[PDB]
């Protein structure tokens, strides 16, 4: 119910790195847990939420099949599995938590527990 | 590629739970409007007229002769068990009390998950024969919202089994948390009895009161729809603080508590059982 986001920073394009948001407050069983993700110049989208009932929705197409979003309650961990990223994904990813809920608020919503977000970017990642 | 119509946001909720997204849902009655009674709009004539199924819950909710639904069924020139199905059936039912009905049905079976299964169930089943090609997941979403609702059944059983046999209360103002009582060890008191009755009179107020003059829950609780002043004096000029606020009449909205069924069942079970634990 205090909320840290862990995962990584940038990778190349085509890359997969899973960002993982942990609660270093109270139980998070009880809560849906969003992603989000707000670029250096749009709006923010729902990248993908997953419920209380550990029901999972999707709420972007610019993202649909390719991020996935899974619980492992020991930890009060939630992951967003990224796949084959693309420069178009590169943004501060971000997840909050909603309680007693299945489902995310909108992306325009204020939003009520957000931890402070990851970077992530799609480069060369090399010299 | 199949139309379906739910009479409310706790059936399209069971049904959203079954499907995923292979379904084209509609849902009448929306959030914080009583499935009771609301008059179809254009709009619900049209998607029901198009249907391929209908799923209600019925059992004197939404199945009489004012009911709204009855009414959008044959203005819509539908059949019962080919266009429409319903839904709570072969659940453990309660017959209303009635002094002035004398036969007729209580509607709240989804204030359990004993029958709250039973109603995914159901769904289900009226789902999967008309889409059978298509069917693949049905099966597998269905096991396994069972599966949750279950798991959250066994979990509420013992968590009231071990607060107290003389604590135990389920303190509402309409009497609608009948089911809830049989299947989890804990009876239920109200000010007024389900839309047969009025609302708040002294008659109804001071039995409340000396029924808490008498037994002692640790908390009252109120429902999502509902005028809280009543309550408020029930523990005010007498009584023990409210705790929370429980749901009754339908599902939240996203982000909310109790957007789901299983939410909607997870907030008041837990709330429950700590208002009367603490």
């Amino acid at each position: 119910v205090q909320l840290v986001e862990s995962g990584g920073g940038l990778v190349q394009p085509g890359g997969s790195l899973r960002l993982s948001c942990a609660a270093s407050g109270f139980t998070l069983d009880n809560y849906a847990i969003g992603w989000f993700r707000q670029a250096p110049g749009k709006e923010r989208e729902g990248v993908s939420c997953i419920g209380l009932s550990a029901v999972t929705t999707y709420d972007t197409d610019s993202v649909k099949g390719r991020f996935t979003i899974s619980r492992d309650s020991a930890r009060n961990t939630v992951y967003l599995q990224m796949n084959s990223l693309r420069p178009e994904d590169t943004a501060v990813y971000f997840c909050a938590a909603f309680p007693y809920s299945d489902y995310c608020p909108d992306s325009d919503d204020f939003l009520q527990h957000r931890g402070h977000g990851t970077q992530v970017t799609v480069s060369s990642a090399a010299g | 590629k199949l139309k379906v119509v739910a009479t409310n946001s706790i059936i399209a909720d069971m049904t959203k739970a079954i499907a995923g997204d292979k379904i084209d849902l509609h849902s009448i009655v929306p959030i914080g409007q009583d499935p009771h009674e609301y008059e179809p709009l254009p709009e619900d004539v049209e998607k029901t007229s198009n249907a391929d199924v209908i799923f209600y819950n019925g059992i004197n909710l939404e199945d009489g002769g004012q009911a709204w639904f009855t009414k959008l069924v044959k203005n819509a020139q539908k059949t019962k068990n080919k266009d429409y199905f319903a839904v709570s059936d072969g659940i453990d039912v309660i017959y209303l009390e009635g002094a002035s009905e004398k036969g007729k049905e209580d509607p709240h079976a989804w204030l359990n998950l004993e029958n709250g299964i039973i109603y995914s169930k159901n769904i289900a089943k009226q789902l999967i024969a008309k889409d059978p090609k298509n069917k693949e997941t049905y099966e597998k979403n269905l096991k396994a919202y069972v599966a949750k609702l279950e798991k959250l059944d066994k979990e509420a059983k013992s968590k009231f089994d071990a607060i107290a046999e003389n604590k135990k209360l389920i303190v509402t103002s309409e009497g609608c948390f009948k089911y809830f009582s049989k299947a989890y060890g804990v009876p239920s008191a109200y000010i007024w009895e389900i839309n047969t009755e009025e609302e708040g009179t002294p008659d109804q107020i001071s039995s409340l009161i000396e029924k808490l003059k008498v037994i002692k829950p640790s908390a009252l609780f109120v429902e999502s729809s509902v005028d809280r002043r009543p309550m408020e004096t029930v523990s005010k000029d007498s009584g023990i603080p409210i705790y929370s606020e429980i749901f009754t009449d339908s599902i939240a909205k996203k982000g909310k508590p109790g957007d789901s069924y299983y939410a909607m069942m997870k907030w008041n079970l837990d709330k429950i059982s700590e208002g009367l634990a603490k």
